[PDB]
């Protein structure tokens, strides 16, 4: 069933798991035209597909060629991001492929059954947990490799960096939702946080600062009074 | 007109023919139904007073044969047998007939109701959905399950109707996904029609029993069965115009003929909110729309 605060430990267990999320998959700029009407612009996308023990990012970008033409592009997007995971999944080695599909929101679910009618074996599932990966387009190396593309492609990443080397998988994801959570809720002020201090920088082949151990520790403290604070801001507390 | 005669009845019980009922007492003089009209199937059925559960009845043509009732003390039921000695019926009958030991099955001439409840449906196809060969006549009760119920335990008791599943690769064409899914008229017209049904009247006429055995038994698979179908229908953007006109009609009679306090079980919410506001045809089904908002309006 639903994925939910009770479960959380199976997220980091060993059968393989794929969180996926559409958010940032059809997007748009809506602005005015000569006649005074509304109309939108797409912008690339991408499908946000991640493994939650291993860190492993598999980013599809989604071309604005791929909305020419086509009506409904919000009931589209579901079933162009259903067809994605379906090839992902396709495409991996048995022993590679998930065991379980979590995605973020339900109107993916029947998208995804039926784009994965032919693995009766994996389990499709919700989740009640308000998880922030739509604040994947903050971190500029993924909002970059985005706006940047000029055809459909995939890009792999490993969204923790190396942090399993010093921390568990566990660990790893509750900094990457504190992060994200920060970056979608003040990302301007997240974005201070991470880089106010110039010595610490990003590997070529990481998202994110080379922060120590004890850095590591500052920087989540940071985060979660931005949290705290943007929520005392929002409801007056 | 034709005679189901009954041997006796020994124990109190509510007997339905078609839409029709009446009280039976413990050990009354009833020697059964008369007047039954030729060229449609019908149902006898029963409900016995001390236990209301268990509805549980027999559809029968009887062009096929001489059938008559008697209650089994042992199995402690009104089981539906035939004679095949037509002199020894006869005289049975025409007794029981000179006695007016018989009730007369009350068909009002200006009538059509039954007609357009079972309009499609034909005995041999019943006998298909209700496997038991030796019998010309169709044993239903409330907790037959159907084949589709079974693989979500009896396989010789089951209610093998046509199984409609629309998250299935029978349903689904491998790269039409998102079509199929939403405008499920491949579904209908090339896979169930042309590939299983063959033709609309097989299709409809199973309709019509589903929805009968849910009415008249409470069975629940029929109900969804009843469902499954109309939603297949109403959610295919390209249907025969003759199909949704005659779907109107069919529909129309089952809504009307439902007991009044028996909607809140028998009727979906979901498949008829979507059938008549929200699918392809919704601007389709006027006659069903119409008795629907007018009888129900709370379910919608
Ligand atoms: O066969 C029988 C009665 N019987 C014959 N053997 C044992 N019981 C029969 C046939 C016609 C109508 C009816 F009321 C009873």
């Amino acid at each position: 069933g639903a994925m939910n605060s009770s479960n959380y430990a199976e997220l980091f267990n060993n059968d393989i798991k794929l969180f996926v999320d559409d958010t940032n998959v059809y997007r748009v700029t809506v602005h005015k035209t000569f006649e005074g009407n509304v109309a939108t612009k797409a912008i690339n996308g991408c499908i946000f597909t991640l493994n939650p023990k291993t860190g492993h990012l598999f980013l599809k970008i989604i071309h604005t060629s791929v909305w020419a033409g086509q009506k409904r592009l919000s009931q589209l997007a579901k079933w162009k991001t259903a067809e994605e995971v379906s090839a992902l999944v396709r495409s991996l080695p048995k022993e590679e492929q998930p065991k379980q599909i979590i995605v973020t929101r339900k109107a993916m679910l029947d998208p995804l059954e039926v784009h994965m009618l032919d693995f009766p074996n994996i389990a499709i599932r919700p989740t009640e947990l308000r998880l922030p990966f739509s604040a994947a387009m903050s971190i500029d190396k993924l909002s970059d490799v985005v706006m940047k593309a000029t055809e459909p492609q995939m890009v792999l990443f490993n969204i923790y960096d190396d942090w399993l080397d010093r921390i568990s998988s566990y660990t790893a994801f509750s900094r990457l939702t504190l992060l994200l959570r920060a970056l979608k809720t003040n990302e301007e002020s997240a974005k201070m946080i991470l880089l106010s201090d110039p010595t610490i920088t990003i590997k070529s082949y990481h998202l994110w600062p080379s922060f120590t151990d004890e850095q590591w520790i500052t920087i989540e403290s940071q985060m979660r009074d931005l949290i705290l604070t943007e929520y005392g801001r929002k409801y007056n507390v | 007109m034709n005679t189901v005669p009954f041997t006796s009845a020994p124990i109190e019980v509510t007997i339905g023919i078609d839409q029709y009922s009446f009280n039976v007492k413990e050990n009354q003089p009833f020697h059964g139904i008369k007047d039954i009209p030729i060229g449609h199937v019908h149902v006898i059925h029963f409900q016995h007073a001390d236990n209301s559960s268990m509805r549980y009845g027999y559809w029968f043509d009887c062009r096929m044969g001489n059938f008559y009732i008697q209650y089994d003390p042992k199995d402690g039921l009104y089981k539906m047998m035939e004679e095949r000695d037509g002199a020894k019926f006869e005289n049975i009958v025409h007794n029981f007939k000179e006695r007016q030991m018989m009730v007369s099955y009350p068909k009002i001439d200006e009538d059509d109701t039954w007609y357009n409840l079972t309009e499609f449906v034909q005995m041999d196809k019943i006998r298909k959905i209700v496997r038991k060969d030796e019998n010309q006549f169709s044993y239903v009760d409330s907790s037959m399950t159907t084949v589709q119920e079974n693989e979500l335990s009896d396989p010789a008791h089951s209610l093998n109707y046509t199984v409609i599943n629309f998250k299935s690769r029978e349903a689904i064409r491998p790269g039409h996904e998102m079509e199929d899914f939403l405008d499920k008229s491949y579904y209908l017209n090339t896979v169930m029609l042309q590939g299983i049904f063959k033709n609309s009247s097989n299709y409809f006429g199973e309709l019509q029993f589903a929805f009968l055995n849910a009415m008249f038994f409470g069975n629940y698979g029929s109900s969804l069965q009843w469902h499954a179908m109309i939603e297949l229908i109403c959610s295919s953007a390209t249907v025969p115009k003759h199909m949704l006109d005659k779907l109107d009609e069919i529909l129309y009679y089952q809504i009307k003929t439902l007991p009044e306090q028996y909607s809140d079980i028998l009727l979906n919410e979901r498949v008829w909110n979507i059938c008549l506001y929200s699918s392809f045809q919704k601007n389709s089904l006027h006659n069903t729309e119409k008795i629907m908002e007018n009888k129900y309006p709370e379910l919608l």
